RNA sequence: GAAACUGCGAAUGGCUCAUUAAAUCAGUUAUCGUUUAUUUGAUAGUUCCUUUACUACAUGGUAUAACUGUGGUAAUUCUAGAGCUAAUACAUGCUAAUCUCGACCCUUUGGAAGAGAUGUAUUUAUUAGAAAUGUCUUCGGACUCUUUGAUGAUUCAUAAUAACUUUUCGAAUCGCAUGGCCUUGUGCUGGCGAUGGUUCAUUCAAAUUUCUGCCCUAUCAACUUUCGAUGGUAGGAUAGUGGCCUACCAUGGUUUCAACGGGUAACGGGGAAUAAGGGUUCGAUUCCGGAGAGGGAGCCUGAGAAACGGCUACCA
């Protein structure tokens, strides 16, 4: 988890060596919304992400999409491709169309090339992503 | 000459942007303040808005809090040791959010005996590292504020997983 | 220049925020009365 | 632009004014106020186009730096002071009041009313916060901030403001059952009774409301303006009664 | 002097051990003018939150100062006040000294001190001249003035009021972080006749609703085997005060804890002198009759189990010989049962 | 009431369509991602705290214009030296309170011996923010307990503790009028307005931003990445999110569902013409939105400008 040069901590959450009441770490941790259920995995997970939707510093608000997991091979986010048909009127008939939308996911989800994930807007994390992927399937 | 605009950037396609308009006040950047230890200089900066930034060009004196014992005290700011984002940044002794820094234990040292009477035990027992830093007389803190937008160099002295991985990495 | 006009005004402004704050600690009063009514 | 406009076109201008398209290039900009831009009625307006009192904007201002005017007990020398809904315009020289109730057309209507039904106001409360000092109060439609509410006060209900001393006379929740007045869109003017509250988690929540004459109709919850319960509405209602 | 750069220089010059640091043969020189310019600063009237932190980092640079150049600054807070004459002679006031001018020089002294007693905790320095000597005068001066004074000069009464309620706070202040170490010896008898002496009549009256400063002040006697020659002066007015406390009806469980406290420890802490088999009689004895309405009033489980541990040590050291100590405890006991191991123990 | 200082405005209006091909723009979202002059509504008694050796019946030039007078230049909405004088300009700085309990009397319209508590603004750290089914009573009522709010959602609203600050604010301002108490003092008190001021909300707004939608071209098939391209983390900068930039890391991101490149006598839309319907063409042009002020580049002021009937350089 402290594979880099600076520490990773959840921000304002204190742990005090003096009381040492718990083994475990504070964690701080929050439910997204909408039904969708934290999984247990960020409860009494260790990892630390500050982009993470239930235990970082981002919300959840707007638009909500679903999309098929097409690239997963950069670190803690991926990108999913979205289909759907356009209609012409002229020949009255509709092209399939396609885009791809990068999307982070937090560690504590586990996803795979070809599974569906539905992902929430939240505030820009990087110059292309602007969603965070909050169910799995 | 500093912009903070996405335009000039290429697309996430890899295509390049051509210049949609000239460049904008709203959108602005300004040269980064390197504060370093030295006799106080701070001097405003008039930003968007009737509000003010103030700009920490050199300090030498902050306010650190020790958590465990819940207490703040200003001290001297005697040098930095190790900057996570930049080594340069430790060989200038340049002062920015998250350095680990090192202060004087003079304040917190008398405080310690003035509240629990000793150089209750229970109560007063500490880390055995925070102790060994005491007897050195100098104290690994890591700064909170921002020098360069509030104008100071508050921080809290390191404890604990904090203290053991820093010192790992020192 | 000192003239009757400046006192009568400084004296209006301290009567001023005296009345203020009182209005207000009687608003205050009510507010906790209500709520004392209430549980 | 490089910071905030300050004319409107005519052409640009509220279409429910009904302003005259060949009268000139410019129409009333409404200045800051409590209503929104496209939701208020100018005094100039107001005391041009529709009491036709003056036939010209000097002698709009004429009228106005005499004091003749009152807007909710407050007398106002801005022409283009943005008067709104549910507010109380009192003209004491004609022995004049009226409140602003959008009609079945949907335009500002002019409604006079006795001195006893203009000595209060309605507004639909938007917000309801603690401030400093831990000071609950509410903020309505019309920017007034109440301190020390009453603590049953919530979103979307509706308080009866006295506005010689701007204090909380009574209020009415919002609940099926209650009597509605529609402030916006195709539906804006008419009067009908609660039936359900659609409610949407992240989105807009719907209202469904009957009129008396068994008409059902969906609108927005923004849009809905809590006026009473049904029979017994605590604001005297233009004519038609907000029917059709 | 310069107000803008006052903090700074405070931290790089005055710091212990300090680059910039005064040198020790260059102290005795240069430490007389540096508590006169800080002298200068406590006295800024704390009205905004930038003269509030000028006060306290004034005070909070003495911990870095040597002992004797603090007790150094105490006295020049003192030396205002012209306290010689009163314990010249047999302690008495002059009426010329009762001045709203005195009052308000006692007052900025007492508050120094508390300060300072703040910070220095149990560093503090304590000496008669310098400290104590002043401050026993200037709760004379309070109480002084509050019964001469007549109603008409509310200003003074209140200035008066508050004198007093600084200095009580300011003696059980000292009491607790140096008392031990220093010796009472001398100034018993002075603190008893200036301070305790006078408030003895209606001490159980004052202080029903939550502990006095008088009231923690009588505690520090009552747990320290020194300083029980305090409940031995005027045939145990002190000790006697504190149960009529108890006696009153309208005693609430905030005053009652720390004084059961108090006699468990006097009970506890055998004395070996006349004095103190007369004070356990008379501590003992009045406790006993009104604990049972001592139990009704509590809310607290561990009120509830004090007592108890009150109960257990009469029973250890054989008071429960006599026939009344046994019946009165026996009547408190049943009420306890109108912690289960201990009341087992004692029945 | 000339002139001048101060305040505000001059960033609106008007004109043109050069650049611009997921850009602008249309519809539709978000700010739990941020600034906001102004309007509107609320909002600030901190009593005390030693040199009281004390201005608040009111402080300075730490100061000048207009003005007087002596001058330079061929010339400009050019200005130098000397002498003056004001503030809602500039810089300083103050003046016997309220609230908890309340013993004791007294039993209420009660008195209060006494124990206690005391603004804002910025920075950081920490903390809070979740079988009383009885008894009596006058039949009423009393006896013990409760004790934050909101969103779908938060480290939200708010409060508290310890310190911090070249650190702010907490009226040294103005018009009209002369009422009320008396111990008769140029004593105490007092009306209606104007202009300012901290914070919150509202309003006019601004900046980013989610999803879908653009003409011709495949005889443009691979493109982006050395000099940021995709993402991680930390910092800097920003009003703020963010490779926006910096340091170190991985090797990523788009594409035959047409990427990238090329052309466009390409500002987009509401709309206009024709057609029986499908379609085809036009839209600089009365409204909305974007950009520009001969071409590039950078800036002071201000809430708001990369301003051009504002400023500085370079090109012509
Ligand atoms: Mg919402
Ligand atoms: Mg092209
Ligand atoms: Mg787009
Ligand atoms: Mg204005
Ligand atoms: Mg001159
Ligand atoms: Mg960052
Ligand atoms: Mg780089
Ligand atoms: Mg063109
Ligand atoms: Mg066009
Ligand atoms: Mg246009
Ligand atoms: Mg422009
Ligand atoms: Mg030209
Ligand atoms: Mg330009
Ligand atoms: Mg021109
Ligand atoms: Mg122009």
């Amino acid at each position: 988890v402290q594979s880099e040069r600076a520490f990773q901590k959840q921000p304002h959450i204190f742990n005090n060596p003096k009381v040492k009441t718990s083994k475990r770490t504070k964690r701080w941790y929050k439910n997204a919304g909408l039904g969708f259920k934290t999984p247990k995995t960020a409860i009494e997970g260790s990892y630390i992400d500050k982009k993470c939707p239930f235990t970082g510093l981002v919300s959840i608000r707007g638009k909500i999409l679903t999309g098929t997991v097409v690239s997963t091979k950069m670190h803690r986010t991926i990108v999913i491709r979205r289909a759907y048909l356009h209609y012409i009127p002229k020949y009255n008939r509709y092209e399939k169309r396609h885009k791809n939308v990068p999307v982070h996911v937090s560690p504590a989800f586990r996803v795979q090339v070809g599974d569906i994930v539905t992902v929430g807007q939240c505030r820009p994390i990087s110059k292309t992503v602007r969603f965070n992927v909050v169910k799995v399937s | 000459g500093i912009s903070r605009d996405s335009r000039h950037k290429r697309s996430a396609t890899g295509a390049k942007r051509a210049q949609f308009r000239k460049k904008r006040k709203f959108e602005l950047g300004r040269q980064p303040a390197n504060t370093k230890i030295g006799a106080k200089r701070i001097h405003s900066v008039r930003t968007r808005g009737g509000n003010k930034k103030y700009r920490a060009l050199r300090i030498e004196t902050g306010n650190f809090s020790w958590a465990s014992e819940g207490i703040s005290k200003k001290t001297r700011i005697a040098g930095v040791v190790y900057h996570p984002s930049n080594n340069e940044l430790v060989r200038t002794n340049t002062l920015t959010k998250a350095a680990i820094v090192q202060i004087d234990a003079t304040p917190f040292r008398q405080w310690f005996e003035a509240h629990y009477g000793q150089t209750r035990a229970a109560s007063a027992k500490i880390e055995s590292s925070v102790e060994s830093q005491f007897s050195a007389g100098r104290l690994y803190a890591c700064i909170s504020s921002r020098p360069g937008q509030s104008g100071r160099c508050d921080g809290y002295i390191l404890e604990g997983e904090e203290l053991a991985f820093y010192l790992r990495r020192l | 220049l000192v003239t009757p006009q400046r006192l009568q005004r400084k004296r209006h402004q301290r009567a001023l925020k005296v009345r203020n704050a009182q209005a207000q600690r009687e608003a205050a009063a009510e507010y906790a009365q209500l709520l004392a009514k209430r549980l | 632009a490089r910071g905030p406009k300050k004319h409107l076109k005519r052409l640009a201008a509220p279409h429910h004014w009904l302003l005259d398209k060949l009268s000139g290039c410019y129409a009333p900009r409404p200045s800051a106020g409590p209503h929104k831009l496209r939701e208020s009625l100018p005094l100039i307006v107001f005391l041009r186009n529709r009491l036709k009192y003056a036939l010209n904007g000097r002698e709009v201002k004429a009228i106005l730096m005499q004091r003749h005017v009152k807007v909710d007990g407050k007398v106002r020398t801005d022409t283009t002071y943005p008067a709104g809904f549910m507010d109380v315009i009192t003209l004491d020289a004609t022995n004049e009041n009226f409140r602003l109730v959008y009609d079945v057309k949907g335009r500002f209507a002019v409604h006079r009313i006795t001195d006893e039904e203009a000595s209060y106001k309605l507004g639909k409360v938007k917000k309801v916060q603690l401030g400093k000092k831990g000071v609950p109060y509410v903020v309505t439609h019309d920017g007034r901030t109440i301190r020390y509410p009453d603590p049953n006060i919530k979103v979307n209900d509706t308080v009866k403001i006295d506005l010689a001393s701007g204090k909380i006379t009574d209020f009415i929740k919002f609940d099926a059952g209650k009597l509605v007045y529609v402030t916006g869109g195709r539906n804006l003017g008419r009067i009908g009774t609660i039936v359900h509250k659609e409610r949407h988690d992240g989105g807009f929540d719907l209202v469904h409301i009957k009129d008396s004459l068994d008409n059902t109709f969906v609108t927005r919850l923004n849009n809905v303006f809590v006026i009473g319960e049904q029979g017994k509405p605590y604001i005297s209602l233009p004519k038609g009664k907000g029917i059709k | 002097l310069d107000d803008t750069l006052f903090k700074d220089e405070i931290t790089t010059f005055l710091t212990e051990n300090g680059s910039q640091s005064i040198k020790a043969e260059d102290e005795k020189v240069v430490m007389p003018y540096v508590l006169r310019i800080f002298f200068g600063r406590a006295q800024v009237p704390p009205t905004s939150g930038q003269k509030r932190s000028r006060k306290i980092a004034v005070i909070s640079v003495l911990p870095n100062f040597k002992k004797p150049y603090i007790n150094d600054f105490l006295s020049l807070a003192s030396e205002r006040l012209d306290y010689n004459y009163f314990f010249g002679n047999s302690h008495q006031i002059n009426s010329s000294k009762a001045t709203l001018k005195t009052i308000r020089r006692m007052t900025g002294f007492v508050n120094i001190v508390n300060s300072t007693l703040s910070v220095l905790r149990t560093n503090f320095p304590l000496h008669t001249n310098s400290v104590l000597q002043p401050l026993i005068y200037s709760i004379a001066m309070a109480y002084y003035v509050l019964d001469t004074e007549s109603t008409e000069e509310v200003h003074l009464r209140k200035m008066a009021s508050n004198l007093r309620q600084q200095g009580l706070k300011c003696l059980s202040s000292v009491f607790e972080f140096v008392g031990n170490t220093f010796d009472w010896s001398t100034s018993m008898e002075d603190i008893y006749a200036v301070v305790v002496k006078p408030r003895i009549s209606h001490f159980s009256d004052e202080n029903l609703q939550q502990p006095s400063s008088l009231l923690r002040l009588f505690l520090y006697w009552a747990h320290n085997p020194s300083l029980y020659q305090f409940l031995y002066y005027d045939e145990f007015a002190t000790a006697t005060a504190l149960m009529d406390t108890i006696s009153n009806q309208h005693v609430k469980e905030a005053v009652i804890g720390p004084i059961i406290e108090a006699a468990d420890s006097i009970i506890r802490n055998p004395v070996n002198d006349d004095h103190y088999v007369d004070l356990v009689t008379l501590i003992c004895t009045s406790c006993l009759k009104i604990l049972p309405s001592l139990y009704v009033k509590l809310s607290d489980s561990n009120s509830i189990s004090t007592f108890l541990n009150l109960l257990v040590s009469i029973t250890e050291m054989g008071f429960i010989q006599d026939d009344h100590v046994r019946s009165r405890l026996i009547s408190s006991l049943i009420s306890i049962l109108k912690d289960t191991q201990k009341i087992l123990k004692i029945l």
